[PDB]
């Protein structure tokens, strides 16, 4: 989805 | 659960230092000709204070 950077996972920030 | 950070790389990272998954890392995008930073804003206070004071508390 996202070209460049990704992430870990869902990421929970509050 | 007990390191205070996480990589959202796709094949290697650089930076390291956030919470759970608020730290920002890099990705050299393993399918990419260019290695851009991952976000590190993402305050999961609660993935790196039950991550590594969660289970050394």
């Amino acid at each position: 989805a996202p070209p460049g950077t990704a992430r870990r996972k869902r990421k929970a920030d509050s | 659960g007990s390191q205070v950070f996480e990589y959202a790389e796709v094949d290697e990272i650089v930076e390291k230092r956030g919470k759970g998954k608020d730290v920002e890392y890099l990705v050299r995008w393993k399918d990419g000709g260019d290695c851009e930073w991952v976000k590190g804003v993402h305050v999961a206070e609660d993935v790196a204070k039950d991550y590594e004071d969660g289970l050394e508390y």
